[PDB]
Parts: C-alpha cells; structure tokens; sequence
C-alpha cells in the first residue's frame, strides 16, 4: 500500500489556494 | 513565551547624573577656584 | 561525535565497518558531523577496495534525511547495490524509496514518449525496487493501486499482468479500461 | 459555589468544540488558532472536568482511558491533547507526569497516524504537546528521545505543510546543555531553514532570541545585536516577570562589550531593576573604567551572571574594558597626541599606546592612518557624507531598500480572501 | 587481556619505535568494541582504553604529528561526550583539555577557544591551575600579547605543558603588518629577511603605503525591478 | 480508488490554472 499514491492528492488539494487567487482576480475584473 | 523564571522624579534623568555621577566634586565652585589660580 | 570524523579520518576496512556501525546506529542524533564528512562518505564512495562499497550509497541515502536534495537521495538509491530492496519500511527509508519510484516512473513516461528508440535506461535496481514494490501491491490485493502504478509507469506489461491481482474480473479487470478512457488523453 | 465558575467556564469547550469540527471539513489554520488560544487561557484558568470530557461525541486515568474505550477526528486529537492540562497546570510533579506523556505518546502515535486539516490544527497543537514534553522533561530531566523524534518528523514537516516549533525545541536541548552543548549550533547554522511564514510570530522571536545567544557566544557583535534587537521587537505581550529580563541581560551586555555605552533611561522598567541592577552597577563602572570598582562588583555578583549563562562573557569583558573606552576617544578627536592618548588611557608608555592604536586598527572605529611620526595619531574620518557622490550608494541603497520593502503591497493585494 | 598497554606508562617511550606495536594493538582495541555505540561493563573495559587512548596524542604531540594529535584529541572528547556517570575524575582531563585549548589558539580557531572554554565553566572559575595558562595567554592575545607574549610565558615556565606552550611560541603572531617601518619606524634580521623581507607581502614597508557611467549600469537594472514590480 | 481522486484533483489544478492565466490577461486588456 505504498503511500506514493496517497500524497499527490493532499499537494493538489493544499495547491488549490489557486482558488482563492482565482477568486479575487475574478473579484477585480467585475 | 513563558517558562522563564528569573523575576524627572526618578525617570527622565538617568542619563545626566550618570554622565556627570563620579563629578560634581567641583560644584562648578572649586572649578573657579582652580581656573582663578591659574 | 567528533569520533565519527575522527574515525574516519583513519584509514583501515575495519575502520570503515565501525564508522558504519556508528553512522547507521546514529543518523540524526549527530547530523552535522556526517553533514561535513560528505566529502570523505563522498570520495570512499567510489572505491572498489573498500568492501562495504555499496554501504557509502547506503549512508548517502541514510544520513542525506537532512539534505533534502531528491536527486540526492536517487543518487544514493541507485548506488545503494543491495540494501535499497530490503528497506521495505522504516521512518524515512519508505519515504525515499517512495520518491525513487515516483521519479522512476516520470523517467519511463519521459523516455516512453520518445518513441523512436535509444532510451537511456535507468539503473536496474530502481526498477527492480518498482516491481519489488509492486509484488508488494499484489500480496496487498489493491488492483486500482497497480494499474495506476502501471499506466503512470507507462509500461503495459505492468497493466497486463495487473489483473492477476485478484483474477476474478467482475470489474475493473474488465471494466476500469471506462475509467482510463475518463481520465487520460494521450491517443 | 466552586461548582458556577466551573458550570460557566467548562461548557464554552464544547461550543469551541463544536466549531472546529464544524470546520474541519470545511479547512484549518482559519478558525482553529481562535481555539487553540481558547485552549491557552483556559489552562491558565484550569476537579470533575475529568468526569465532564466523557465521551462528548459517540455517533482521572480510568476517566483519561475510558472515552476512546467507549463508543467513538480532529476533535479527537484535541481532546487526547488536552487532557493533561489539568496536572499541568497544577504541575503536580509526581509520577502523574509519568502517567501524562503516555497520552502524550499515544497523542504522538494518534497523529502520527493521521497523515490536512490535521496538519493545520492536530500539527501546530503537536507544538504545545511538546512543549509540555519538555516541561515534563525539565521536571526530571533532559532526553534525546524527543530530539530524534523530532529530528524524524522533520521530513514530515518538510512535506506539504511545515510547523517550526522543532526549531525551537531543538534550540531548547541546545540551551538544556547550555554552555557545554556547541556542535547543535554548528548543526543548526546548515540544518536552517525558511520558514517565513511565521504563523505563530512567537516561535520566531523565541529561537532568534537563542541565534543572537549563540552568535554572541563567538563574539559576533556586529550581527548579534542586530538580531537580538529584531528580536526584542517582535514580542508585544507582558512578558515580564523573568521572561524578558534574560533577553535584556544579554543584549546589554554584548553591547557593552562591543563598546557602546548604554543609559538606563532606555529601558528603565518598573519590573526589571530588582533583578538587573548589577548590570547597572558594572556598566557604570566600565564607562569610567575603574578596574578596582569592577572587580568589586565581579566578585559581589559571582552569581546571576553565573547563573545566567552569561559569566564568561563579563569575564572576557573585563579586558574589551580598553576598547570599549578608546571608542570614544577615537570619535572624539581628528588628530591625537599619542602620549596624551596614553595618559588619558592610563596606559604603559607611548610604545604601548602605538600598540594599542595599531591592534585597534583592524575593523570598527574609523581607521586611525597613524603616521609612525610627530603626527602620531591621525583618526581622519571621512567627509563628505553630504546626500553627494560621497554617499551615492550611502544615501541611495538605503532608499531603494526602505522601497523595495514595500512587497507588503503585494502581499496586501494577494490576501483579501473574499469567499464566495 | 589487553596487554601490551599499562606495561610501558611507567617507563613511558623515550624512543619512538613502541609506536608502531602500538598503533596495531590500538586497531585491536578497537576491533574489540566499537567506540561507544550506545553495558556498563563495557565502560569498565572503555576506561581501560581511555589511558592509551589519552595518552595517544602525547605520542603525537611529542613527535609532532598534527593529524593523528587531532584525531586522537577529538576520540577523548568522545569519551568525555558520554553520559558515563561513573566517569572516574582524574588530574588528567584538565590537563589534556588545556592542551586543545592551547593548540585551539595557535590554530586560530578563536571561535572555537572560546566554544571550548564555555564547555567547562566549572573547571575555570578560579580553581584547576592547570588550564589557567591559555585563558590568560588567550586574554592576552585579545589585549596586548605582543608584548605580554613572553610574559605569560614568565608567569609559569610549565604546567604539564613543556611542549604545549612551545607550539604557541613558535607560532608567533604577526598581525602588526598593517603598520610601517623598515626605515620609517626600523623596530617592532631574519624578520626582515624572510620571503625577502618581514612574510613577504607588500613592499619595503618605508616605501609600502569617482564614475557613474560604471554606476550606470547598476542602477539601470534596479530602476526596471521596480517597475517590474508595478506591472501585476 | 485514490488513483482516480489524484487524477481528477489534478485535472482540476490544471483546468484552475489555465483559467486564472486567462483571467490575468483578460483584466490586463480590459485596462487599456
């Protein structure tokens, strides 16, 4: 059961403060 | 931060007594007296 | 840990099989000692003479906990002759060996890509680790984890003999291919 | 009556409680720091708290093991994290203790496990849990086994998310040592890392305050009190009573060997002089430079800087003492009579004064350029620091410094959150 | 069981050849147990080989062999690293510590004498004579040891250091280059001869001792980074 | 099945990424 394939998916899910940019650029573009 | 045992009127003028603390055995007066000799 | 330097500084095989007893006996708890020895673990690294040869990989990997460099540690892996098998598990041993797969695997899809041929192959014991780890997955029975193991690895051989995980082909076995068709795009 | 600040206080847990599983799966490190000083000033505050953590949600040892036995997860870690407040702050300090670190390792085991909500709140409380291991440590004595748990979960830690607690625990088995333990240090200077993130903005404080210790260990004022100074500035809380009154002692004191004067009416607190008169007493005898005065108060105050890590570097000063005066000097004049300097000075006999000069030479006060001749001693300062060519780099690098630190614009543009 | 090792202490090695038997029966030794790497008994055994391991620096420094000196120094340090709660005191430890002490100065590794010195608070304070002789010397380099360079040496003629303070003494200080003479200040042969004269750098020292376009293209890449900035 | 939580969270990041580059571009022509 090597974690290997148990790791990626807190990184990606850490990295989605993308989100939050993405909102407040949307947010000054409006 | 804790986890650290160890523990004007009187303000203000620290700096000028300390300064001058060892002097002022002259008064400025036995300055006069000393410069007059001269 | 001055005893460490030292040590090593003398220049005897037998004084090289306490120094890893030692090192091996502590990693962490003196760090900066082996963190400047690098140069000597680094230069006995390369040397046929000393018996315990592989063993300077094997220190290289131990004690470079410290020293995140990843190509470091791939280094040390790929030098590490016959130990890097046998650490199934540990602290951080699993960790890096890890890592050595995850890199093992984007060099097979990198050089899988290049379709043409003259495929610079990777040292044989990290894909000897691989498969090491993917008798592991099998003896563990988890089907979906091998086969992305074996497509990410970019080698259909791995998904062919992935459905020998559990050889009663209810689903995935014969229907998660409806899965990589929702989650891949290379033609 | 004891039973109402008790029925009032032990009841907001569980509204606390409440919220951060709430947000658990929302994630972390936005509500739970609200908790987690909740957690604090409720340990200040502190019976049948023991019999009232039962088993809040289902779907004193017996009442520590009985929960998890029964009917059944970051609230989980909190409360295996928070059971051993109660002795804690009563500091029983009996084997009580013993029977605490248990839950602690069983807590160190529980989270081990975990993993990342828990590394944004069961992680950074991993940081209280160590401090009380530690506590719990002191109270009998220094071990290691912390330190290679620590030094294991570093990688962890250099994973996703980073706490830098460790840091700071590494520096307190450095400190436990004390002035015997020197090869951390040495360690510590490669094994730093960034953390930049400073989210506690205490732990930063508190491990630059044991970087200024060490580096003035080696004599590097010039950084050291820089350092120790930035640290002093970040701690906006009391800390008063025998917590800042070390980081003063050793502040005023390097500074007194690198050879600036200090005046009381800097600091002059009401709650420090008790306990930092003597540093008051040998710098006033150092300014004058009465060697007899300040071996008197040496030996009266054998202690404190004794018992203060700080012994050997008053000792060490008790020589700088010339330096530290002929600072002065040197600024004063522009071109010095070298037998005057030497009577000023109490020193030997011009030879001696030449020697003095030449060994002061090196870096620091403005160069000397002593002639060797009937110009003696020199001291020409440089001129021109007029905003002119002179200070071009002088009087522009620092502005374009005090400018470029406005990426707090930036960072102010890249927070607003603006949920939803 | 371990001979060879307490027999020749008494007599000590006025010759050197014992070094070689010597450094065999070390190997030995530590074939026989690794150096400490965690058995109170082995400790019974490891004091055993503390006194020839003590005592193998007084072979190098007496032969004047850096390598193994350093070497050797750095093991005991080891011993005195551990724990050992049944460490039995001896007049040695002070002795042999003042002797990193005083080589750790003549190495200039000033960091690294003090780094020492805060190691044994306890031994300095006022007591152990014997370690006395650096720190003065040490508070003397800091002050004025050019000319207290023979007075420490005057303050006691040994301490159990006879060599010790020879690699110090030979090991003179030159600092004072910075400064003029030769002629204009003629005192401070052979010093004025070696590498030609003085150590060599420089010149007869009587005889020893803006631009904005340059600017300009310094500034030029700072002046854009703000602007970088002002784009996003 | 974390394989498959891995790929689409990673599809995901890259759809978010792309989008917030379009976004940058889109705020910096509507500027002029």
């Amino acid at each position: 059961q090597y974690y290997l394939s148990k790791i990626e998916e807190l990184q990606l899910i850490v990295n989605d403060k993308s989100q939050n940019l993405r909102r407040l650029q949307a947010q000054r573009n409006e | 931060e804790k986890k650290q045992p160890v523990d004007e009127d009187n303000w203000d003028d620290d700096n000028v007594e300390d300064d001058f603390s060892n002097q002022l055995r002259a008064e400025l007066e036995k300055h006069g007296y000393k410069m007059e000799t001269s | 840990a001055a005893g460490i330097i030292s040590l090593l500084d003398e220049d005897e095989p037998q004084l090289k099989e306490f120094a890893l007893h030692k090192l091996n006996a502590v990693v962490n708890d003196f760090w900066a000692e082996i963190s400047e020895s690098v140069d000597k673990i680094e230069v006995l690294y390369e040397d046929e003479g000393f018996r315990s040869r592989q063993f300077a990989a094997l220190v290289a990997s131990k004690v470079f906990y410290h020293l995140g460099a990843f190509e470091e540690s791939l280094n040390y892996a790929l030098g590490a002759g016959d130990l890097f098998n046998v650490n199934d598990n540990s602290e951080y041993v699993e960790t890096i060996i890890a890592k050595c797969i995850d890199h093992y695997t984007k060099q097979c899809v990198e050089n899988a890509d290049l379709p043409e041929g003259e495929k610079k192959p990777i040292d044989q014991r990290l894909e000897g680790i691989v498969n090491k780890m993917f008798q592991r997955c099998l003896d563990d029975h988890k089907y979906k984890q091998a086969i992305g193991i074996a497509l990410e690895t970019r080698r259909l051989d791995v998904f062919e003999k992935t459905i020998l995980e559990s050889n009663d082909v209810p689903g995935m076995l014969a229907y998660s291919l409806k899965l990589c068709m929702s989650l891949m795009q290379n033609k | 009556p004891p039973p109402a600040p008790q029925d009032v206080e032990m009841k907001e847990e569980a509204a606390t409680g409440g919220g951060s599983t709430g947000e658990a799966d929302g994630a972390a490190a936005e509500h739970s720091q609200r908790e987690l000083d909740t957690v604090t000033l409720e340990d200040i505050k502190e019976g049948k708290e023991p019999r009232f953590v039962l088993r809040a949600l289902r779907m004193l040892l017996p009442f520590l093991e009985e929960p998890m036995d029964t009917e059944a997860r970051p609230r989980t870690g909190k409360a295996a994290s928070t059971p051993l407040l109660p002795e804690v702050e009563a500091y029983l300090q009996l084997l009580v203790v013993i029977f605490m670190m248990n839950s602690k390792r069983y807590k160190e085991a529980q989270k081990i496990s975990d993993d990342t909500q828990n590394r944004r709140a069961l992680d950074l409380v991993a940081a209280k849990c160590y401090y009380y291991h530690a506590r719990v440590y002191e109270f009998l004595d220094k071990l290691d086994v912390v330190r290679s748990f620590l030094h294991a979960r570093l990688r962890t830690a250099t994973l996703r998310h980073d706490a830098d607690g460790q840091a700071t625990l590494l520096n307190l088995l450095l400190r436990n040592y004390l002035h015997y333990s020197l090869y951390d240090q040495a360690e510590k200077l490669v094994s730093k890392s960034v953390f930049p993130e400073q989210a506690n903005n205490n732990e930063w404080a508190r491990y630059l305050y044991y970087t200024g210790r060490i580096k003035a260990i080696q004599l590097e004022y010039s950084e050291a009190r820089r350092t120790m100074t930035n640290a002093l500035r970040k701690a906006p809380q009391h800390t008063a009573v025998g917590f800042k009154q070390t980081v003063h002692k050793l502040l005023i004191v390097v500074e007194l060997l690198l050879g600036e004067i200090p005046d009381r009416l800097q600091f002059r607190q009401p709650s420090l002089k008790r306990s930092l008169m003597p540093y008051f007493l040998l710098t006033q005898a150092v300014r004058t430079g009465n060697l007899a005065k300040f071996n008197q108060v040496l030996d009266q105050f054998g202690e404190k800087f004794q018992a203060d890590g700080t012994y050997t570097l008053i000792i060490r000063l008790r020589h700088n003492v010339i330096k530290t005066g002929v600072r002065m000097i040197s600024l004063s004049y522009s071109r010095i009579s070298l037998a005057d300097i030497a009577q000023k000075l109490q020193l030997d006999s011009p030879e001696d004064a030449e020697f003095i000069v030449a060994k002061a030479i090196r870096d620091g006060v403005i160069e000397a350029s002593i002639n060797h001749e009937k110009g003696y001693v020199q001291s020409k300062e440089m001129i021109d620091i007029y905003s002119t060519r002179e200070p071009q780099l002088a009087f522009h690098q620092r502005i374009s410094f005090c400018l470029d630190i406005h990426n707090m614009s930036v960072k102010a543009m890249r927070f607003p959150p603006k949920s939803y | 069981m371990y001979e060879q090792l307490k027999g020749e202490w008494n007599r000590k090695s006025p010759n050197l050849s014992k070094c070689g038997e010597e450094l065999g029966r070390l190997k030995l030794v530590l074939l026989e147990l690794n150096f400490l790497p965690t058995t109170k008994l082995t400790k019974q055994q490891l004091i055993l080989a503390r006194d020839i391991l003590e005592i193998g620096a007084q072979w190098s420094i007496l032969r004047k062999d850096i390598p193994s000196f350093e070497r050797y120094m750095a093991q005991l340090k080891c011993y005195y690293f551990d724990y050992k709660e049944q460490l039995p005191e001896s007049a040695y430890m002070h002795q042999l510590l003042g002797l990193n002490l005083l080589f750790l100065l003549s190495q200039n590794r000033v960091a690294e004498f003090h780094t020492e010195l805060e190691r044994l608070p306890a031994k300095d304070i006022q007591t152990n004579v014997y370690i006395k002789h650096p720190v003065s010397l040490e508070q003397y380099l800091m002050e004025g040891s050019y000319n207290k360079v023979f007075l420490a040496k005057g303050n006691i003629p040994a301490e159990s250091y006879t060599f010790f303070i020879d690699i110090l003494l030979d090991t003179i200080r030159d600092e004072i280059a910075g400064c003029i003479e030769k002629a204009y200040e003629k005192i401070l042969t052979d010093y004025a001869k070696k590498r030609g004269w003085v150590l060599g750098p420089n010149n007869y020292y009587s005889f020893a001792s803006t631009t904005i376009p340059s600017t300009e293209l310094a500034k030029q890449v700072i002046e854009y980074a703000r602007q970088l900035e002002m784009i996003v | 099945d974390l394989y498959s939580r891995y790929k689409k969270l990673q599809q995901e990041l890259e759809f978010l990424e792309v989008q917030e580059e379009y976004i940058k571009d889109e705020q910096k022509n509507l500027k002029k």
